[PDB]
């Protein structure tokens, strides 16, 4: 079943979010337990973007062995060059939706600092 | 044993640069290992070309301050682990500080910033990058991605 494939890479990408949001939670709460200045929170809000960078990269990456295991499937003839296709445009979608969650997370993670 | 990552580091901020109208003067290498660099990274960019362009705009860079902003960055990046994709994160990531400084009129700051790469390559990556199959593991791994472009 292709439709496996895509499953399994939301699964991931989905996983990887909520570690990010506990990442930048660690972050915020051995922010608060400090009282800061600007330079010390633009360092954090930069952490935050950094944070969020690994979490594309390991989305990236999840999304490399879903293509390698997608033309495995396609060489073994359980999915054709269209599903594929199909399969590369949902991944797409996906890298996608999974970075505007991240943002989301990061928009409050310095509302959640500065306020 | 295992490539030149000076090269790959150098021909990497080179292609970035002369595709964006600069021209940036300053073990072998098989073509396909650049190649296949350049393309992954290209391929990370257009997925995550709003959270570089939010970094970017948001970066007060002075010679004095670069090495600051990378290091805090890249420390983040690898703080628990290595990935094929936190190394491509880190190409790109190295690639927009360079874009960055010569749109800043900051040009000689992608020699440092080159050099930084470099280093960490070299100092913090080399051994898992050898351990994981080298860079000829990576041209494997991107191929089903390539064959699809």
């Amino acid at each position: 079943d292709p439709k496996k494939v895509l499953d399994k890479a939301k699964d991931e990408a989905e996983n990887r979010v909520r570690e990010l949001k506990q990442r930048l939670e660690e972050l915020y709460k051995e922010a608060r337990k400090l009282d800061l200045t600007q330079e010390m929170r633009q360092e954090l809000v930069d952490k935050a973007r950094a944070a969020s960078l690994q979490a594309n990269g390991d989305i990236f990456y999840a999304i490399l062995r879903a293509l390698a295991e997608a033309e495995k499937l396609k060489k073994a003839g359980l999915v054709n060059s269209q599903q594929l296709d199909e399969l590369k445009r949902r991944l797409e979608e996906l890298a996608e939706e999974a970075r505007r969650k991240a943002e989301k997370l990061r928009d409050e993670f310095r509302l959640k600092l500065e306020y | 044993t295992g490539y030149d990552n000076r090269e790959i580091v150098m021909k990497y901020i080179h292609y970035k640069l002369s595709q964006r109208g600069y021209e940036w003067d300053a073990s072998p290498v098989p073509p396909v290992v650049h190649l296949t660099l350049r393309q992954a990274g290209d391929d990370f960019s257009r997925r995550y070309r709003r959270d570089f362009a939010e970094m970017s705009s948001q970066l007060h860079l002075t010679p004095f301050t670069a090495r600051g902003r990378f290091a805090t960055v890249v420390e983040e990046l690898f703080r628990d682990g290595v990935n094929w994709g936190r190394i491509v994160a880190f190409f790109e990531f190295g690639g927009v500080m360079c874009v960055e400084s010569v749109n800043r009129e900051m040009s000689p700051l992608v020699d440092n910033i080159a050099l930084w790469m470099t280093e960490y390559l070299n100092r913090h990556l080399h051994t898992w990058i050898q351990d994981n199959g080298g860079w000829d593991a990576f041209v494997e791994l991107y191929g089903p991605s390539m064959r699809l472009e």
